[PDB]
RNA sequence: CCCGGCGAGGGGAGUGAAAAAGAACCUGAAACCGUGUACGUACAAGCAGUGGGAGCACGCUUAGGCGUGUGACUGCGUACC
RNA sequence: GUAACGGGGCUAAACCAUGCACCGAAGCUGCGGCAGCGACGCUUAUGCGUUGUUGGGUAGGGGAGCGUUCUGUAAGCCUGCGAAGGUGUGCUGUGAGGCAUGCUGGAGGUAUCAGAAGUGCGAAUGCUGACAUAAGUAACGAUAAAGCGGGUGAAAAGCCC
């Protein structure tokens, strides 16, 4: 039984190439090429997934300091303020009333300013 | 000395990005006959600024 | 007139009328469920939880289809060592419409 | 109408067809006519017995009056090589392909 | 594969390959790694496990009520067309009947039914008592079959 | 329902003017910098330009500390030759002191393309006075 | 029948179920080369993706702050055997 | 080529000492999910609310599967109201894949359960073919040498006079 070959190997190479669109050059074009690309665009993904929480937390982190600090206190003591708030749990990434209601901020500071005081 | 890898399809193309030629632009019409013709050149026919010169 | 609340693992600015995607929810696809505990609501005056969850504040909802995202591909592949394996996930979600925020 | 003449087998390379035929895109099927006339490349007598053929075929074959008509569309594809060889320093043989065109001329009044 | 011993070019030197059979499996034209020759591929099968299967065939033919015994089934003369009659008279088709010594007539005839099948009982075997939507089989022959089976 | 991004073309900016005279240059570049990089707001877009526009003054009077008036380094090369010129800190406030700010504050922005428009937002002078009255600069410190 | 060198090639006509069978003729992939359109691109530096992401373009449903393409700007990032 | 703080810059943004915040990992927690190996409670041709727990990995061992050709099942089933193949798309699978369907194509294809293997390719300076690169670059083969008039011709430096 001699076996064809073929059909089932150009589903493959499809498969990847089609995976490898808008890829520069060979990398969306040659399949030798296309797939090391693939196969990369893959490992980054799964690093990056990682990654993404970590950056969107620093974006927060970031600016409720920016709103903090503007309302004369640091990130440090606004946060440690929530945190002895008669308890007070609450999102670093929720915090984002801090560009979208800037007067439910200062509430937030003025109750994290006062269980420091 | 010949090349590392192959160049792309991409500097071929800026390579030639001075290939173009330039179409002409600059022909007139004999005053006297039909005749299109280069600037400062004979027409076809045998004319030069109306006045058929040369015969042939 | 928003409200925030813990539902994923984690937490959401919500409004009524709003829908949410939170995670799975056993809840029938038409029921309503009430979050009971929610971390701060507000008009033009508002209420931090002096303590977690504000006093009596409550949130309704209508759970309203159950779905699953969008496959996503995990790709492992060591450099030079004979070794990589791909795999295929999706994840579970409920997506609740919010008809509640009971000040 | 659209209405078009093609050469296919043409003995030039492609690459220099096209030279000449990025002079005449678009124009005015008068002004692409005198264009070639006055472009010494042998291409250009390849392209211009195309564009002619072609406005014939307007006129001839539909609504014609060349007075409207341009060379609304020009390409020209890349042919089959012959293949040759070329004896060389040392027994060494060379390759050598021997290129041809296939060019096509659209002419219309729109 | 029909060449020659020779080496296609040296080892060393001229840029190529090793190279050193015009016939290498690698090679196009000529070659095939493990080229197959003719076999045998009978099975052995013990006698126990033969006999042991057919029994547990029948069996099973009978809980299906698939297997039909009749005393006497067979035909006048040789021709199709009166055993195709038989058969829809019994409402069969699709049939094995196996007869105790055959007759050659339900032989003859048969022959060009293609949903049908007769032999005698000594004959009998283990697919074709699978292969078939219902097997007949004469007391003539199941007296056969069982001394067969033991 | 994704976290907020400034947008480029809603982004607001606004004019400052700053007094360099007494102060610690770096200790100043500091502030500039961060405010001349928006980190003081929604900047929460870091591939947003949303800094304000700050106007610097009185740059030749710029402070510094330590010996560092005499002493501080300042190289840079030319890529020619063996072009490596050096300049001491006064050296360098006593022709165009603008520059010392400037070098300043430009170290401390980021990187490449974008920290490299955030910092055409700063225009500096050595003098006290400035011709962007039109852009109605509002004063402030550190 | 027409363009052309009583060419090469081509446009019609016509045959044919079909010339999306015209002789280099069933199907007709891939590398590789073009024409056309959306988007991007002439102060920008590196395995060229990936994470975030404006804008434009096109589809959305009567908006709903979505799909597809593109991808300024930005974090991370030295191919495979 | 600054080049012996990563840089800017710092007189503290350095050292020492005490303290309290904070940031910080694919660790730990939270919510959802899958599987391997155990064993409760509900209850056995048992899977479960389940439940404790485990789940980096080369060489290597073990387990479970996809798909390809060909035999039977099949004188069945699908198919000119469009097969195989080619090219899109949609949904589905943990994956190898599956199924649908637009386009192309225009005569063959086969579920299921089993059976057999010329069963799966990116690398062997692998074999064949096709096609790129360098590049419209090198070169056009003795530095004995050409010029013009007429001619034929669609065209003549190169043929003819």
């Amino acid at each position: 039984a001699r076996v064809k070959r073929g059909v089932i190997a150009r589903a493959r190479h499809k498969k990847i190439l089609k995976q490898a669109k808008g890829y520069y050059g060979a990398r969306s074009r040659v399949y030798r090429v296309a797939f090391q690309a693939v196969i990369k665009a893959g490992q980054y993904a799964y690093r990056d997934r990682r990654q993404r929480k970590r950056q969107f937390r620093q974006l927060w982190i970031a600016r409720i300091n920016a709103a903090a600090r503007q309302n004369g206190i640091s990130y440090s003591k606004f946060i440690n303020g929530l945190k002895k708030a008669s308890v007070e749990i609450d999102r670093k990434i929720l915090a984002d009333i801090a560009v979208f209601d800037k007067v439910a901020f200062t509430a937030l500071v003025e109750k994290a300013k006062a269980a420091l005081a | 000395a010949v090349q590392q890898n192959k160049p792309t399809r991409s500097k071929r193309g800026m390579r030639r990005s001075h290939d173009a030629l330039t179409a002409v632009t600059s022909l007139s019409v004999d005053k006297t006959s039909g005749e299109k013709h280069l600037r400062h050149h004979i027409t076809a026919d045998g004319y030069y600024r109306g006045r058929k010169v040369i015969a042939k | 007139m928003y409200a925030v609340f813990q539902s994923g693992g984690k937490q959401h600015r919500v409004s009524e009328g709003q829908t949410v995607r939170l995670e799975k929810l056993d809840i029938a696809t038409g029921e309503t469920v009430e979050f009971a505990e929610v971390l701060m609501i507000a008009n033009g005056e508002e209420v931090k939880i002096g303590v977690p969850f504000v006093d009596g504040g409550v949130i309704k909802a209508e759970v309203v289809a159950h779905g699953r995202g969008e496959k996503v591909k995990i790709v492992k592949f060591r450099r030079r060592k004979h070794y990589r394996k791909q795999q295929g996930h999706r994840q579970w979600f409920t997506d609740v419409k919010i008809t509640g925020i009971s000040a | 109408m659209e209405t078009i003449a093609k050469h296919r087998h043409a003995r030039s390379s492609a690459q220099k067809v096209r030279l000449v035929a990025d002079l005449i895109r678009g124009k005015k099927v008068s002004q692409a006519l005198d264009i070639l006339t006055y472009t010494n490349k042998k291409a250009a007598v390849l392209v211009k017995k195309v564009l002619e053929s072609a406005i014939a075929n307007a006129e001839h074959n539909d609504g014609a009056d060349i007075d409207d008509l341009k060379v609304t569309k020009i390409f020209v594809d890349e042919g089959p090589s012959m293949k040759r060889i070329m004896p060389r320093a040392k027994g060494r043989a060379d390759r050598i392909l021997k290129r041809t065109s296939h060019i096509t001329v659209v002419v219309s009044d729109r | 594969v029909t060449g020659s011993g020779k080496k296609p070019w040296r080892q060393k030197g001229t840029g190529r390959a090793r190279s050193g059979s015009i016939k290498s499996p690698i090679w196009r034209s000529g070659g095939v790694t493990f080229a197959a020759r003719p076999q045998d591929h009978s099975q052995k099968v013990n006698k126990k496990m033969y006999r042991g299967a057919l029994k547990s065939i029948l069996s099973e033919l009978v809980r299906q009520d698939r297997l039909i015994v009749v005393e006497k089934f067979s035909v006048e003369a040789p021709k199709t067309k009166l055993l195709a009659q038989k058969l829809k008279d019994m409402a069969l088709e699709d049939v094995l009947i196996i007869t105790g010594e055959l007759d050659e007539n339900l032989f003859l005839a048969a022959r060009n039914l293609h949903k049908v099948d007769v032999r005698d009982a000594t004959g009998i075997d283990p697919v074709s008592l699978i292969a078939f939507d219902k097997v007949v089989m004469t007391a003539d022959a199941v007296k056969q079959v069982e001394e067969m089976l033991a | 329902m994704k976290t907020f991004t400034a947008k480029p073309e809603t982004v607001k900016r606004d004019w400052y003017v700053v007094d360099a005279t007494g102060k610690t240059l770096g200790r100043l570049a500091t502030e500039l910098a961060r405010r001349l990089r928006g980190k003081h707001k929604a900047e929460y877009t870091p591939h947003v330009d949303t800094g304000d526009y700050i106007i610097v003054l009185n740059a030749d009077k710029v402070a510094v500390t330590g010996n560092k008036r005499t002493d501080k380094v300042y190289y840079h090369h030319t890529g020619h030759i063996g072009g490596i010129k050096q300049a001491t800190f006064e050296e360098m406030i006593a022709r165009r002191p603008e520059r010392v700010i400037e070098i300043a504050v430009k170290g401390m922005l980021p990187k490449g393309p974008l920290g490299r428009a955030m910092f055409r937002k700063l225009k500096v002078y050595a003098g006290n006075e400035h011709n962007h009255a039109a852009q109605q600069p509002q004063v402030l410190d550190i």
